[PDB]
C-alpha cells in the first residue's frame, strides 16, 4: 500500500 | 490472551518476565493485530539486548517477515541500537534483506541519521547501492549525516591519520570497504594503504590489504604503495605488498620505479627482493637516470647489475628462450643462485614445461654450469627432472656427469623421487644411466619400497 | 603538481 514506520523506538 | 503480556514484556525489556512467558510454541508469534511483529521485531526495535539474547537462545527467527516484510535487523536499524545490530548480523540475518518496497536495512539507518548502524552494517557487506521500487538507493534517502558515510568520506582524516600513526582499533572502527580506498583532500593526496606502508604499519596494511585497499591506487605525483615502501627501506610491508599484486616496475608521473626509489637511498636489502621479483635496473626515467645510475655506494651498482643478470638468466631458463639465455652469460652469472631457494639456472631449465628446455640445459652445461649444484633442499637438477618425468634433460645431465647417486635432505636418490611420483620411463632411464636401486633412504626405503606395482616390476630387475 | 618525497618515514 504505502510504506509505515516499524516497531520500536530509540533508547536514553 | 499471554501472547499481548510477552509482547509488551520485550518493548520494556523486563528479562525475567519473558524468561517466565516465552517458549517454543510462542517465540514466534505474530502480533495478528497492527504490524504482524515477531517478538524479536519488538525487542530488537527497542534496543533489548538481553531480552534479544534470550530470544535467540529460545529460537527466535532472525529472518521472520512482519507485514510489511521487514526483518528484526530493519527495526533495530532505524532506531540506532547498533549493540543490536551487531548481535543479530552474528546470527546471521543478512543486511541486504528487501521488505515489500525493497528498502535495506541500511536505507533504514541511512533515512533516520544512524552512524554507527550504517558503518556495522557496510562492515558487514551491506549494499550501499540496492535501490527500492522507486529506485531510489540507500545514497539517495541518506540524511545529510549518513550521506558522508555511504560516500567513503566519513571522519576520513582520523581514518588516514589511524593509518599513519599505527592504530589498529581506531582504524576498524572507521574502516568500511567504501573508505578504504579513499584519497586525502591535500598535501600528497594519498590513500590509507600508501601511509601505512611509507610508516612502515605492517598490521594496518595486512588489515587494509584484507578489506579490499588497492595497491594500484596513485596518488597525486603517480606514486602507488611499493614506492612509499621501498624509499624508506621496508622488507616486511615490500614483501607483503608485492604478494598481493603490486607491480614492480610501476611507474609514477616522472617515470621513477620502486628499484629508482630504494637504489637513490641506498636500500641494498630492498633492492635485492625487487630485483627477485623481477625488477629492471636499466628501466631510465624522465631525467634519462636508471636505477644504476642513482645507486650512490659502488657496490649497489654491481651488485645490482649482478643480481639483474642473474635473475634475468634464471627466468630466460625456466622459460627455455635460448636466445635470450646466449645473449645473458658470462661465467660469474652462470651458477647465480637464488637468494631462497638455492636454485642455479640449470634447475630451472630441467623443470621447464617450454619445448627448448634440452638445448636450454645443453648450452649452460656447455657454457659450465655445475651440473650437482645442489638446491635449498639439495636436491641436484637429475633429481628436478626426475620426480617431473623429464627425462629428455637426463641424457644430457649424465654426458655432462651429474652423480646419479646423488643424496637429497632425506638420503633419497633421483631413482627414490621417480618411483615415488610412478614414473616408469624415468624409473629405467636411471637405471641405464646407472642409478643403484638398493641404496637406502635415510627413512629405511629402498626406491622399490617407495613405489607401486609397476615400479617394482622394473627395480626387482637387477 | 611538482614532485616531492613520497609519505612515509625511516624510523
Amino acid at each position: 500500500g504505502y510504506r509505515q514506520s516499524p516497531d520500536g523506538a530509540c533508547s536514553v | 490472551g499471554a501472547l499481548r503480556e510477552l509482547l509488551e514484556a520485550c518493548r520494556n525489556g523486563d528479562v525475567s518476565r519473558v524468561k517466565r512467558l516465552v517458549d517454543a510454541a510462542n517465540v514466534n508469534a505474530k502480533d495478528m493485530a497492527g504490524r504482524k511483529s515477531s517478538p524479536l521485531h519488538f525487542a530488537a526495535g527497542f534496543g533489548r539486548k538481553d531480552v534479544v539474547e534470550h530470544l535467540l537462545q529460545m529460537g527466535a527467527n532472525v529472518h521472520a517477515r512482519d507485514d510489511g516484510g521487514l526483518i528484526p535487523l530493519h527495526n533495530a536499524c532505524s532506531f540506532g541500537h547498533a549493540e543490536v545490530v551487531s548481535l543479530l548480523l552474528c546470527q546471521g540475518a543478512d543486511p541486504n534483506a528487501r521488505d515489500n518496497w525493497n528498502y535495506t536495512p541500511l536505507h533504514e539507518a541511512a533515512i533516520k541519521g544512524k552512524i554507527d548502524v550504517c558503518i556495522v552494517l557496510l562492515q558487514h557487506g551491506a549494499d550501499p547501492n540496492i535501490r527500492n521500487t522507486d529506485g531510489k538507493s540507500a545514497l539517495d534517502l541518506a540524511d545529510p549525516s549518513a550521506k558522508a558515510v555511504l560516500t567513503g568520506e566519513y571522519k576520513k582524516d582520523e581514518l588516514l591519520e589511524a593509518a599513519r600513526s599505527g592504530n589498529e582499533e581506531k582504524l576498524m572502527a572507521l574502516l568500511t570497504p567504501l573508505n578504504v580506498n579513499c584519497h586525502a583532500s591535500d598535501g600528497r593526496k594519498s590513500t590509507p594503504l600508501h601511509l601505512a606502508a611509507g610508516y612502515n604499519r605492517v598490521r594496518i596494511v595486512q588489515l587494509l590489504l584484507q578489506h579490499g585497499a588497492d595497491v594500484h591506487a596513485k596518488d597525486k605525483g603517480g606514486l602507488v604503495p611499493l614506492h612509499n615502501a621501498c624509499s624508506y627501506g621496508h622488507y616486511e610491508v615490500t614483501e607483503l605488498l608485492l604478494k598481493h599484486g603490486a607491480c614492480v616496475n610501476a611507474m609514477d608521473l616522472w617515470q621513477f620505479t620502486p628499484l629508482h626509489e630504494a637504489a637513490s637511498k641506498n636500500r641494498v636489502e630492498v633492492c635485492s627482493l625487487l630485483l627477485s621479483h623481477g625488477a629492471d635496473p636499466t628501466l631510465v626515467n624522465c631525467h634519462g637516470k636508471s636505477a644504476v645510475d642513482m645507486a650512490p655506494t659502488p657496490e649497489l651498482r654491481e651488485r645490482l647489475t649482478y643480481e639483474f643478470k642473474g635473475h634475468s638468466l634464471l627466468q630466460a631458463a625456466r622459460e627455455a628462450d635460448l636466445a635470450k639465455v646466449k645473449k645473458t652469460l658470462a661465467l660469474e652469472i652462470i651458477n647465480f643462485k637464488q637468494p631462497q631457494s638455492h636454485e642455479t639456472a640449470l634447475h630451472c631449465a630441467v623443470a621447464s614445461l617450454h619445448p627448448k628446455r634440452k638445448q636450454v640445459t645443453e648450452l649452460l652445461l656447455r657454457k659450465g654450469a655445475n651440473v650437482n649444484e645442489k638446491n635449498k633442499d639439495f636436491m641436484t637438477p637429475l633429481h628436478v627432472a626426475a620426480e617431473r618425468a623429464h627425462n629428455d634433460v637426463m641424457e644430457v645431465l649424465h654426458k655432462h656427469g651429474a652423480k646419479m647417486n646423488a643424496l637429497d635432505t632425506l638420503g633419497q636418490t633421483a631413482l627414490h623421487r621417480a618411483a615415488l611420483a610412478g614414473h616408469l620411463q624415468t624409473c629405467r632411464l636411471l637405471l641405464s644411466y646407472g642409478s643403484d636401486p638398493s641404496i637406502i633412504s635415510l627413512q629405511g626405503f629402498t626406491a622399490a619400497q617407495m613405489g607401486n606395482e609397476a615400479v617394482q616390476q622394473i627395480l626387482s630387475e637387477s
